[PDB]
């Protein structure tokens, strides 16, 4: 038991997170990015 | 931990602009710990199937 | 009323040991700057020491918390319930007394204070000594290192919001506030200026040229606030008519009219609201899970327990039932 | 690969199938049974 959980426990982590948070930052990030804030009041020259 | 810490090490030095690597950064957080909670489900679910059979025709020698 | 505190009423309704996570505050600045008095302010209720001198003379960690009715308790008063705020200053003034002395000295050691409210986060406002070069009184010859690394061990930890306290009296160049936010928040991103002392500004000049944001240039903006004169204190001026007559001096100031409206206390207190509405969430995810599972844990007996009548033989004859399957 | 689909399909069945099964059948049967309509109608004898 402890070797099937060790060999299948990565890859139920990598399957619901990595490989799907990596998928959401291809595909979905610059949608919602450009609705959270003003889209105009954004990306404001720093004062540097 | 270390994913989300990750994500600040790639936002912290490509962005020189303000709230730009604020917005990314609070955006893809809360989509991680959205996911935190799938998993961790997931996981448990895992631990309660072997809870279930305890199965003897395995390799282990009876 | 604002629904993180709507919601801090709700986790204190559900009891369960959870928290928003909202990070501390510091409010620091020079001496005799206004710090005091602006956190009174944001508090609501005065029960701090406010003078002219030397009068915060040792680190106040106040906690704001959240329960039925209002009362203070600190950790050498134990079991005591403070309740008239007059009797908590005295009593502050008094602990800060009996160990830094009666000759201007100070002392590092906090002061842990916690107030109850009915509508108010669980907050961690700390109050703490302004900033001096020249010892005076019986303060050591390196009173100035001792104010600095004193407030420097409170401010540099992360998840601590900076208040830098600055006069209008003094050029802003001079800000020793604005110095220690720029040195420990570069970037200037938990840091929040307030211009205090708008009153006492020579005549002829005006604080436009900073309250626009344009002299230093600093991102959260300055919020300009106009508190108790010390003529003022000594006459007990109650609150609401201080703020009455300071929204009647932003509306007939002719260079600040145009900005009255993100001016005054209560813009600053909206302001530490969307801060801190900002940084309690990226938490949140995870702790409506946390919460989600525990309504999980009940969901099926509030099936049995929503709709009971006394006397129901069919709830009353399924329990027997079962009851008497399970012995 | 067909190792750890082997020990977890059987163990993957039965805990959402049958060991869920008998836990109805030990618990909800007699809530169901009883809640439904026309007791008088639902326990019929039979002419035997
Ligand atoms: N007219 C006027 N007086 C103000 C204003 N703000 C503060 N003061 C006065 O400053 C004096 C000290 O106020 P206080 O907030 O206690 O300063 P402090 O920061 O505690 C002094 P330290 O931090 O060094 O211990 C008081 O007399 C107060 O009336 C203001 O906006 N207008
Ligand atoms: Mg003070």
């Amino acid at each position: 038991v402890n070797k099937t959980v060790r060999d299948l426990m990565p890859k139920t982590i990598m399957h619901l997170m990595i490989n799907n948070t990596k998928e959401f930052i291809f595909s979905e990030l610059l949608a919602n990015l450009y609705s959270c804030g003003d889209q105009n009041t954004l990306m404001e020259e720093s004062a540097e | 931990s270390e994913l989300i810490s990750t994500v600040r090490q790639c936002t912290k030095k490509l962005q020189q602009y303000p709230r730009l690597r604020e917005e990314m950064e609070r955006i893809v957080t809360t989509h991680i710990r959205e996911r935190e909670g799938r998993t961790k489900e997931q996981v448990m679910l895992l631990i309660d199937i072997e809870l279930a059979y305890m199965n003897t025709n395995h390799e282990d020698f009876i | 009323i604002p629904l993180v505190n709507r919601l801090q009423d709700a986790f204190s309704a559900i009891g369960q040991n959870a928290d928003l996570d909202l990070p501390q505050i510091a409010v620091v600045g020079g001496q005799s700057a206004g710090k005091s008095s602006v956190l009174e302010n944001f508090v609501g209720r005065d029960f701090l020491p406010r003078g002219s001198g030397i009068v915060t003379r040792r680190p106040l960690v106040l906690q704001l918390v959240n329960a039925t009715t209002e009362y203070a308790e600190f950790l050498h008063c134990k079991g005591k319930k403070f309740t008239d705020f007059e009797e908590v200053r005295l009593e502050i003034e008094a602990e800060t007394d009996r160990v830094t002395g009666t000759n201007k000295g100070i002392s590092p050691v906090p002061i842990n204070l916690r107030v109850y409210s009915p509508h108010v986060l669980n907050l961690t406002l700390v109050d703490l000594p302004g900033m001096t070069k020249v010892p005076v009184g019986d303060q050591p010859p390196d009173i100035e290192f001792q104010i600095r690394d004193m407030l420097m061990q409170f401010v540099t930890k992360e998840n601590c919001l900076i208040l830098a306290v600055s006069p209008a009296n003094s050029d802003l160049a001079n800000s020793d506030a604005l110095k220690v936010a720029k040195e420990v928040d570069p970037q200037g991103q938990r840091t929040i200026g307030v211009i205090t002392k708008l009153d006492l500004m020579d005549e002829g000049t005006d604080a436009r040229d900073v309250l626009e944001n344009k002299l230093l240039p600093l991102r959260r903006g300055y919020i300009g606030v106009v508190n108790r004169s010390q003529k003022d204190i000594d006459g007990k001026k109650d609150i609401t008519a201080a703020l009455a007559a300071e929204r009647k001096f932003f509306l007939s100031h002719p260079s600040y009219r145009h900005l009255a409206d993100r001016m005054g206390t209560p813009y600053l207190q909206k302001v530490l609201n969307q801060q801190l509405t900002n940084h309690i969430r990226d938490t949140l995810p995870g702790l409506r899970n946390k919460l989600q599972s525990q309504l999980l844990s009940i969901e099926k007996e509030v099936e049995e327990y929503k709709n009971f009548r006394p006397d129901d033989p069919a709830r009353k004859t399924k329990a027997l039932l079962q009851m008497v399957q399970q012995f």
